[PDB]
Parts: structure tokens; C-alpha cells; sequence
């Protein structure tokens, strides 16, 4: 929601900023959201990647994805015309922020007494932003399939 | 360095329902997690619930959902826990203890207790309120010298020696509870044979669940 | 819920020594564990938080390690002030849940106690009730007797006896015992004495007086 | 001019091989800087590379380095021709001259503290980011990265552009395609500055009718295995009306594509007179001649268009639209068809 | 150039206390203020460098905090050895410059003071002056008085008197005052006496001694 | 662990000027930054200027520019501050203070000061250099005497002193001097002693005036 941080040192000035390239990334992405030869029939490459983005966008449809990878990294999720597909949690970020960051965070106003904290989080926050530049620079299409995207 | 000021220790009806306030000061409630935390006597701590001002969210324990409600008057910087129909489990001291929200997202849960309230102890009995009677224990042929605390209900009563002044060698003993049902208990402190006659010894006896203050000087 | 193990429920060591505490969850937590200091009747204290980051102004001897299922919390030198009940606790689901608790004392040298008696005061006579105190100061060990005597009558099951915890400083005990009379029966006999034996005296020593 | 510290000890081998992480790429910079086929070819850099080239004339950086002195933004007059805006993003040479060399200095390269060589290599990584991009590109960057400029500073970069707030509001709302078509060109590190240019596009025609047309070659199809006539319009591509005129992008990948907006660079593209629209309609119309190709070459093949698929089926060959909840639907006879 | 200003001018904490002292700049300079410590008639030494990093050898309770503008430094923990004056130093431009200086006392017990006189050595008495000492040793506070008085006639306004700084080990202070006069006035007298009032004694203590 | 000397203090005439040299020991002047303060009786330090020899960049503070010269000998790895056109206004302690210049880019600023000689106090006055007459302050007849002697008569300060060449510490105080009416400095120096000691132990108090080549070493004990 919001970086509050009053007090400024530099290890505050380390962890804010690195809190803000996250926040950057998820608000940068969110924007991206919204011879012969010659008689060689056309095609449409990603026709069968938009048409499963458009189910996704469907109304209550992104609960059936995320309550099926609730429990397990693997499921297989009917959507909501006809089609079953493969569904991967790769990264829980949010168990991470929400219960070993942010509170060693908010214990002595964004002191943090041990830098591996920070380290960590750089390291845990990295494939995040590395996924985002890619998008970032390939107008959210990318080829050919990177390790960062899946490894 | 923010300071958690609950109410008043008391002692509550059976059935009826207590509210137990806490007081922070240098700090907004909206800027912490705060919980309420009971440790019966001889028991751990248990978790009832915690509020989430920011989020606008409250969290409970399952064992007390439906008979605890606990607000936070932001308007005030007061926190509140409503406990209603009460029965004998229900003696015990209660906590006001917060966790700092900084940096909060959404989906944000209570996780630990870094600042905590100085307790309230509730006492569930229907046995009345009873200030104490206090008897000198004067010393004579180190001496030791001390005040008879006796007959008093609920607990507890606190002392202190020459307003706080004197604290080296102060030994305050727990209660115990004695067959008329009031509580008992005693404070004692060793001190040079020499200054008998030069120093004075006062105790602080007060208990504030019945407004009762009471200061019974005390010489050989 | 999650049942937090906490081991062994009490220990007693010398001061200057490495003491360890085990807590055991009913599933993995990760290292979402956080561990509290309580001294008697004060609230508890946070040590610990996320299994091995210091509290600001707690001492350096105090470290947290573990993952997983299983974790401790390391005093590397105990020290008198240190006489508490410490507390485990989860945060990893609601809802929040502690360990059961581990008592740490000091054992140290044994202390002989300072014997004083008090008999009962002018003030209470006349309201109906007599006390009569007897102390046992800064003794250790733990275990100490009082038998009282009414002039030379063994006196038994008239009394009620409160000790003190362990002394934040210096690691001893205090125990005041009151015996409780009628004015009535206060005054039928005239020599008290309260007689008290330990393993730091020789031979019991009794004070008296005369009413 | 040269980190005079020795380099053994752990603390030392990190911070000082970071220093010289940052004086090689620094070096580096300094070495560094010294249808379809009847379209008309362009210089795509050529604007920018004017604007670097102001640069390199004596004593004309300075005029730079002292308007950006007070503020990050700044309008500068160069000695030659144009008025550029100009940019301090990063400023490394205070950090490097009153924060972190005292701290080295002052203990003998041991950093007691850890903290203050972690945001050195931060501060350091965008200058080694970019170095790294244009030591792989030959100065010249496209599309433009997130290391190149931010979206910060290019939505802030998008509105002092001289355009109206539609054209503005376009921009900031599809910065991706903004990246695509711009450059970044590297030319310059003298005098304790190092800039390099941005080239932005500049969308001056905006909602006007745009449409696509798509063909595929149209055979007969007679009982002759081998006796077969072909023809095949070769007006494929991209049309948008633009200045009374139709701006044709004959190469199909030229546009990007999003909802509605067709983003197209006019450098790749031919200028037609509005009577282009009339082959869709009549193609034998007296006002302009319609382009074709002839051939024998009798094979067959599909054409998915916007909103469906054209299909040339000639000869033997099996030619099937499917779906996927019930299988094929039709069965397309010789001859071109649509679905 | 830019000014400095430190806050408070002095001040006066029991040994054990937590002392705060700020820095302001007149303009922006970052963190690029530096903290030094100097006792009475020594050179200035380096506590604080960049605001916050701690110099090696320095104890554990100095500390400094923040940015920009306004600056903090901070001992934990007040100790006999820490009185002295210390100075702030900006370097984010020419010239260099300092704080004003804030002048750090330590508040201890009242402390009595020994007094003792001393008459003008016989060696001094050949040059053809004499001087007659007075001291008040290991005293706190800092304000005392001492009238000279030669046999029963109080003197005024012939002497003067010299003060040290407050000791770094027990946060006393010490006081000479001397009497200078001429040999022919000195030898006119007999007995000389210095009295000295001061919060440390219940009757004030003389001090006087007969020429042999 | 590098020690900074300085020149000795000194007395110089108005309009006339000094030459103060500042010698470092341990290391090369090239490896430092070697700034110069002084410091007014009553008054905050300022900053003169500094020199950077392993740039070759001097630098002065605005008021010191045009009468001020800082230079760096590396032969001796002495550095100099040339005053000129002395004035009462100038009557200060100097100090020569250094921060290390190991790694070093261009346009290096002095920045802070680590390092620092013992001071020189210069004094601009028109009297004469004068060395002071030292008198003992014999005690007599609870259990702790006091004895010590007077420093009287010398121009300009500093005076130093201590007792059984430096072994005496605990329990000295050396006054701060006082400038008396008849003019130049006065300087005492007590200490107090176990009073059963007064026979069995020498108590010396070793005075220096460094700028008059006064060396003193005067005994105390009780007469007879």
C-alpha cells in the first residue's frame, strides 16, 4: 500500500528503493495489462495464446486459476467455455513479503540490523523484475522462451 | 517508545460483559497491529483476536469468535475488547499488545507482539470489591522492618517504599489467598540497624480497583 | 491449530553458562517463529522475531536459530536478570499460538536465610484478628521448613506460607510465613517462637519473644 | 586516476574490483565514442546523430554541464543549431567525491561497513547496464530499455513533447510501442559528463480510418492437372487515410497492433491517391490500376485474416475448418473461400 | 558560504544520560557533515564521519543521525570523560566551515572543596614581590567566592583568580586566586587569611598561617 | 599512527609575516590531503586552506586568498601556512590537520580531519619574548597536604608544565593563565598529596616556555 518511511539512513535508502523497483514492477506490468517463399500462407502465431488470455479475463475467472493453485504448484483448472489447462505456481512472493519481510521491516522503523535481509529479498525479488524487462522491451510477447521465464 | 495505557484492573459480574480499553501514546492506531492477548493464572498466553485499523479488517481466535468484539477508535487512539458472558475461564490477565504497520499490504495478518500493555487482570466473582487494612511490622533487637497488608479482594495491591524512593532491598511477597476469601500479603525490607532512628520508612499501599489509598507510617 | 512443544518444561543451571530451549511445531512453519521473555507477573517481552533477528536492546547473548519444524533460542552466558518463563510462539496461520513454556532458574551457592520475627500489631488486636510474621530472607535453595512453636507446642496447619521467585539480582528466595489467631487465643498464651531449619544452618535457629 | 589500493584482503577485493568495474566501463565509452520493394529508404538515426555530432565541437558540452547545474531539466543552446532538452539522471560524481571515497580514504579501503559498498554497486549498476547495452548494439539502442530511460522519465519526457494532449495521452498509454520505435544513441564521455541522445517518436497523424486488406492467390480450377491460370493481388498491407492522401505500409510486421491503433512508422511506407479504396470494390474501376501478379504456380494455401481465415484450396489437397468443440464444420471446394 | 548552527549552546547532564545534539546547515549538503570531539587545549578529534559512520576507536555510544539539513548526534550513555566541546563540519562546498560549538558539562553531587593558602616563597621575596595563593581543589559547582583577608581587613579588588575546566574523570572543578602586591606591603602585615563560601560547606572554611 | 608536528609557537610583529611548518612522520605528504585550521580564543575553528599533493591542487579559504601560502615539501614531507601582514585579529592556536589521499580521482575535495598536529599558537604582539621566574608553593600543616609552584612573568603563552617529569598525573591542576594588569602571563600549578609522603618523596615541577628557551625544573619541599 504505501512506504512510510520517516527515518533515513543508508540501509532505509537500500530496502526503499528496492521496495519501490517492486512496486515499479507491478504497477509497470499492470500497465502493460491494459528463393520462393512468396506463396506461403499466413498465419497467426499466438491466436491460440490470446484466445486462452481472453478466457482469463472472463469474469470471476481468475479465482478458479489462483483457489486451484492454492494448495499445490501444479493443477489442471476447467475454464469456464470448455478447456482444461496446465496452471504452474513458480514464485509465492506473498508468503514471503507478508510474513518474513515486512515484519522484520515495520520492528524498528525499516531498520534493518542484518543487510542479508535486504540481499535476500534483492535475490527473492530478482527473477520478478528480470521477467518484467523482458516484457518491458518486447511489448509483453517474447520469444524465444527465456529461463527466466520458465526455467 | 509508543506507551500502552489498558484500563483499570475490576472485578466483573458472572454473565455480565467487561470492556478492557488501551491508550497509546506517541503513535496513531491506524500505525500498529493491535492484539489482545489473556494469560489465565498458572496458564501461557493464548491469542483472541487482533485489528487491523489500516486495512480496516479484525481477525479472531476460533474460541472466542461470537462472544468478543474488539474496535479501534482511531478518533481518539483508543482500542477497546468487548468480552461478553462470562463464566469462571475468564479470570485472567488480559494484554494489549500491537505490532508495528508501516508497511502494510493488503492481506496483511498479525504475526508478533513487540510493544505490550502493562495487563489487566479481570476477576469474574460476584464476591464485592474490598479495600485492605495495613498493620506496621516494626523492627527491633540488619534490621528488618515492614507493613501488614491483610484482607482485600480483588487482587492485586501494589507498594512501594518512601514513594519509590527506597528500592534496594524490598522483598514483595505474592498473595495468598486465605479462608475468608479476601487476599493477603506482605512487604518487607532489610535495611542498616543504624538508620532506625534516622531514616523513615513509609509504604505506599494502594489499591485501585476500590479507589482505597492508604499510607500507614511505620517506626520502630 | 498448531500445537507449539516446548522443551524441557524447566531447567536449572550456573550462572555463566549456555543454556538452550527447544520449541517443536505440529508442521512446518518455515522460520515464522517468534519467542517472548516473561518475568513474573510482567508482561512478556519480544527476544526474538522471524526465528533469528535480535530485539534492539536485548543482550547479546540471546540468539534464535531453526527452520522448518524445529527451534531454539541460545543464552550463551545466563545471567541473574534472566530468571523468567520463556515463551514460543507461530505466526505461520491464525490462529496465533505459543509453546508451553520453559522455566529457567539459576542455581547457585547455598544461602543461609536472616530469621526475623514480628509479633502482631496493637492496631489489629482491637478489630478481632492476629498475625504473626515470620521471615526467612535471601536463602537458597529453594526448599526450606517452618514449624511454628506456641510456647513449646509444636504448632500444625495454622499457618500459610508465600516465597517469592527468584531474585532478579542476585538469584535467592524470601518466604513469609503468617500464623493466624483469635485476640481471644493470641492472648491465652505468652511466649512465641517460630523455628525454622535449612540446609545452610548447622542447628535450627529460633527467635522469640514475650507478649 | 587510479585506485591505489592493494588489493588482498576480502573487504578490499570486493569494493575495489567493483571500482574497477566502473573505471572499465567508463573506459570503455571513450573508445566507443570515435511488395515492399518499391519503398524510399531513410536515415533512422539521422535526426539524432545531428544532435551528437552538435556535441562533439570544443567547449560546447560546457554550455550543457552549466545550465544543469541548478536544476535536472534543462533547455540548452547549443553553439550550432538546435535547442535540445537535456537530462541529469544519475549523478555519480558526487556520490563517488563526497560520500564514498572519504569513507574509503578514511579507513585504508577496509569498509567496516558492509551497507555502503551494497549502494555503490547500486548506484553503479545503471551506468553499467547502459554501458552494457551499447557495448553490444554499436552505440545505437532500439528498442529503447528500461535501463535507457525509465517510465518515469519518459512519461515525464512525454509531456514536453510539442504535441497536442490527445497525441500525449496516446503516448503514456502505450509507452510500449513508444520504446519500439525510438533509439537511444551513445556518442559522448568528456569533460566529467557522459549523455548520450533519445530519439522519441512523434505522432502527428492520429485517429484517422485505417484498415487492412489481405489476399491469397485465386486460381481456376479446372479437371487439367497441369493446365491451370493464377492471379493474386499484390495491394496487400496496411492503409490509413492521411492528408487526403492513403498512407500504404506494404511489409505486413511494419505495425504493432493494439485494439483499435495501428502505431506505423511512415518512413517504410508509399503515399497513394485515395482511389487505392476502389480495388477492394471494383477492381476493373477506370480511375486506378489495380496491382496484380500472374502465375501457373497452382498450389494451394491460407490466409487468416482479422476476423476469420481465407482459404485458397486447388488441386487434391484436403482443405478443413475445424472447431473445437464439434470437429470439422465445412469442407471447402477448389477454389478461394472465407470462413 | 554556509553557516552552521548548533543546538543548544550548553548543556548540563548527570552521568548516564542520554544527550542529544543537533546540527542545522543553511542549505542542502546532503550527509556530508562530519563530527569532531576537543577537550580544553587539545586538538580536535574525529568522532563522526558522513553523518553516521562511527570512527574507528571511538566508543559505543556515540551515534549520528540524519539528512539533508538537520543533523543529530547522540551519546547513549553520558560519561565523566565525554566533557568537552564539540563542532559540526559541513564539506558539500568551499569554504569548510563549523558549527558554533556546543560545550557538553556533566551535573554530579555537591562536592565540599579542600582549601589551602599558600604564603609567597622566600625565593620570590628576593625579586621584590610577593604573591599568596589560595586554592579551592575538586569542588563542584562552578560558582564560588574568595575574599582575601590580611590580618582582619577584607582586601577587594587586588587580586585575581583562574579557573580549570571540569575534570574528565570526576566532573569537579579547581580555582587559584593570587594576590599580587609589592614586598614593602606584604612585609607591613602579619597573618594572612583567604575565605572561601561555597555550597559544599555549612560554615565557611579560612585557611591563614603566620610568617616562619 | 602517523603523528603531525608542527611548528613551535612564537610572537611576531604587526604588518610582519609568519611561517609555520607542519612535519608529518610515517607516511608521504603526497598520500594525504594536509589542511590547515586555526582557532581563535572563544571562537569555533575555520578551515585556511588545504593542499593536495598527489594532484598538485592548492586551495584557500575566500578570506585567507592573496595573504595566505600553503606548500608541500616532499623532500622532508613537511608542510608549510605562510601568514603575511599580521594582526591582532590573527592571535589564534593553528593547527595542521590531515586526511588520508590514498584513492584519489580529480577535483578531490578535503572533506574532513582525521589527523591532527599538536597546535601553534601564534601570538601578534609588539612586546618582547620574556621567560618566567618559577616560585615553590610549600605546604605545611586533615590527611592530605597540597604544594606546587607559580609560573610567573613570561610572553607570550603557551607555558607548559609537569610534575616528576610526567609521573605525577592523578590529582594535578594546571590553571589556565591569566594575564595579570602589569601585563604578560601568570601560571600556577597545584597538587595535592598524601600528607605522609611530604618527606620520603621529590615532587618536581619541569616548566617549559618552548619560545623563550626557557627549561625549568624547580623542587618543592617544606623549609626549615
Amino acid at each position: 500500500k504505501e512506504t512510510k518511511c520517516n527515518g533515513t539512513d543508508t540501509k532505509v535508502k537500500l530496502i526503499k528503493q528496492e521496495l519501490d523497483k517492486y512496486k515499479n514492477a507491478v504497477t509497470e506490468l499492470q500497465l502493460l495489462t491494459q528463393f520462393l517463399g512468396f506463396l506461403l500462407g499466413v498465419g497467426s502465431a499466438i491466436a491460440s495464446g490470446i484466445a486462452v488470455c481472453k478466457v482469463l479475463h472472463l469474469e470471476g475467472e481468475v479465482n478458479k486459476i489462483k483457489n486451484a493453485l492454492l494448495s499445490t504448484n501444479k493443477a489442471v483448472v476447467s475454464l469456464s467455455n470448455g478447456v482444461s489447462v496446465l496452471t504452474f505456481k513458480v514464485l509465492d512472493l506473498k508468503s514471503y513479503i507478508n510474513n518474513q519481510l515486512l515484519p522484520i521491516l515495520n520492528q524498528q522503523s525499516c531498520r534493518i540490523s542484518n543487510i542479508e535481509t535486504v540481499i535476500e529479498f534483492q535475490q527473492k525479488n530478482s527473477r520478478l523484475l528480470e521477467i518484467t524487462r523482458e516484457f518491458s522491451v518486447n511489448a509483453g510477447v517474447t520469444t524465444p522462451l527465456s529461463t527466466y521465464m520458465l526455467t | 517508545q509508543v506507551q500502552l495505557v489498558q484500563s483499570g484492573a475490576e472485578v466483573k459480574k458472572p454473565g455480565s460483559s467487561v470492556m478492557v480499553s488501551c491508550q497509546a501514546s506517541g503513535g496513531l492506531l491506524e500505525d500498529y497491529i493491535i492484539n489482545w492477548v489473556r494469560q489465565a493464572p498458572g496458564q501461557g498466553p493464548e491469542w483472541m483476536g487482533g485489528i487491523i485499523p489500516v486495512l480496516g479488517t479484525v481477525h479472531y481466535g476460533p474460541k472466542f469468535q461470537g462472544r468478543v468484539t474488539i474496535t479501534a477508535d482511531e478518533s481518539t487512539d483508543t482500542a477497546y475488547m468487548e468480552l461478553s458472558s462470562l463464566r469462571s475461564e475468564d479470570t485472567a490477565m488480559y494484554y494489549c499488545a500491537t505490532e508495528t504497520a508501516l508497511v502494510v499490504s493488503e492481506t496483511y495478518l498479525p504475526h508478533y507482539f513487540d510493544n505490550w500493555g502493562q495487563g489487566t487482570l479481570v476477576t469474574v466473582s460476584s464476591a464485592s470489591t474490598k479495600g485492605p487494612s495495613v498493620f506496621p511490622l516494626a523492627p527491633s533487637s540488619t534490621a528488618a522492618l515492614g507493613c501488614l497488608v491483610k484482607d482485600y479482594f480483588p487482587e492485586p495491591v501494589t507498594v512501594s517504599w518512601n514513594s519509590g524512593a527506597l528500592t534496594s532491598g524490598v522483598h514483595t511477597f505474592p498473595a495468598v489467598l486465605q479462608s475468608s476469601g479476601l487476599y493477603s500479603l506482605s512487604s518487607v525490607v532489610t535495611v542498616p540497624s543504624s538508620s532506625l532512628g534516622t531514616q523513615t520508612y513509609i509504604c505506599n499501599v494502594n489499591h485501585k480497583p476500590s479507589n482505597t489509598k492508604v499510607d500507614k507510617r511505620v517506626e520502630p | 491449530d498448531i500445537q507449539m512443544t516446548q522443551s524441557p518444561s524447566s531447567l536449572s543451571a550456573a550462572v555463566g553458562d549456555r543454556v538452550t530451549i527447544t520449541c517443536q511445531a505440529s508442521q512446518d512453519i518455515v522460520n515464522y517463529l517468534n519467542w517472548y521473555q516473561q518475568k513474573p507477573g510482567k508482561a512478556p517481552k519480544l527476544l526474538i522475531y522471524v526465528a533469528s533477528n535480535l530485539e534492539t536492546g536485548v543482550p547479546s547473548r540471546f540468539s534464535g536459530s531453526g527452520s522448518g519444524t524445529d527451534f531454539s533460542l541460545t543464552i550463551s552466558s545466563l545471567q541473574p536478570e534472566d530468571v523468567a518463563t520463556y515463551y514460543c510462539q507461530q505466526y505461520d496461520n491464525l490462529p496465533l499460538t505459543f509453546g508451553g513454556g520453559t522455566k529457567v532458574e539459576i542455581k547457585r551457592t547455598v544461602a543461609a536465610p536472616s530469621v526475623f520475627i514480628f509479633p502482631p500489631s496493637d492496631e489489629q488486636l482491637k478489630s478481632g484478628t492476629a498475625s504473626v510474621v515470620c521471615l526467612l530472607n535471601n536463602f537458597y535453595p529453594r526448599e526450606a521448613k517452618v514449624q511454628w512453636k506456641v510456647d513449646n507446642a509444636l504448632q500444625s496447619g495454622n499457618s500459610q506460607e508465600s516465597v517469592t521467585e527468584q531474585d532478579s539480582k542476585d538469584s535467592t528466595y524470601s518466604l513469609s510465613s503468617t500464623l493466624t489467631l483469635s485476640k481471644a487465643d493470641y492472648e491465652k498464651h505468652k511466649v512465641y517462637a517460630c523455628e525454622v531449619t535449612h540446609q545452610g544452618l548447622s542447628s535450627p535457629v529460633t527467635k522469640s519473644f514475650n507478649r | 586516476k587510479e585506485t591505489k589500493c592493494n588489493g588482498t584482503d576480502t573487504k578490499v577485493k570486493l569494493i575495489k574490483q567493483e571500482l574497477d568495474k566502473y573505471k572499465n566501463a567508463v573506459t570503455e565509452l571513450q573508445l566507443l565514442t570515435q511488395l515492399g520493394f518499391l519503398l524510399g529508404v531513410g536515415s533512422a538515426i539521422a535526426s539524432g546523430i545531428a544532435v551528437c555530432k552538435v556535441l562533439h565541437l570544443e567547449g560546447e558540452v560546457n554550455k550543457i554541464k552549466n545550465a544543469l547545474l541548478s536544476t535536472n531539466k534543462a533547455v540548452v543552446s547549443l553553439s550550432n543549431g538546435v535547442s535540445v532538452l537535456t537530462f541529469k539522471v544519475l549523478d555519480l560524481k558526487s556520490y563517488i567525491n563526497n560520500q564514498l571515497l572519504p569513507i574509503l580514504n578514511q579507513q585504508s579501503c577496509r569498509i567496516s561497513n558492509i551497507e555502503t559498498v551494497i549502494e555503490f554497486q547500486q548506484k553503479n549498476s545503471r551506468l553499467l547496464e547502459i554501458t552494457r547495452e551499447f557495448s553490444v548494439n554499436a552505440g545505437v539502442t532500439t528498442p529503447l530499455s528500461t535501463y535507457m530511460l525509465t517510465n518515469s522519465e519518459l512519461l515525464s519526457l512525454i509531456n514536453d513533447m510539442p504535441i497536442t494532449n490527445d497525441q500525449k495521452k496516446l503516448m503514456s498509454s502505450n509507452v510500449q510501442i513508444v520504446r519500439q520505435q525510438s533509439y537511444s544513441i551513445m556518442c559522448i564521455i568528456k569533460e566529467e559528463v557522459l549523455a548520450y541522445v533519445v530519439q522519441l517518436p512523434i505522432y502527428g497523424v492520429i485517429d484517422t480510418p485505417c484498415w487492412k486488406l489481405h489476399t491469397s492467390p485465386l486460381c481456376t480450377t479446372n479437371i487439367k492437372e497441369g493446365s491451370n491460370i493464377c492471379l493474386t493481388r499484390t495491394d496487400r498491407g496496411w492503409y490509413c487515410d492521411n492528408a487526403g492522401s492513403v498512407s500504404f505500409f506494404p511489409q505486413a510486421d511494419t505495425c504493432k497492433v493494439q485494439s483499435n491503433r495501428v502505431f506505423c512508422d511512415t518512413m517504410n511506407s508509399l503515399t497513394l491517391p485515395s482511389e487505392v479504396s476502389l480495388c477492394n470494390t471494383d477492381i476493373f474501376n477506370s480511375k486506378y490500376d489495380c496491382k496484380i501478379m500472374t502465375s501457373k504456380t497452382d498450389i494451394s494455401s491460407s490466409v487468416i485474416t482479422s476476423l476469420g481465415a481465407i482459404v485458397s484450396c486447388y488441386g487434391k489437397t484436403k482443405c478443413t475448418a475445424s472447431n473445437k468443440n464439434r470437429g470439422i464444420i465445412k469442407t471447402f471446394s477448389n477454389g478461394c473461400d472465407y470462413v
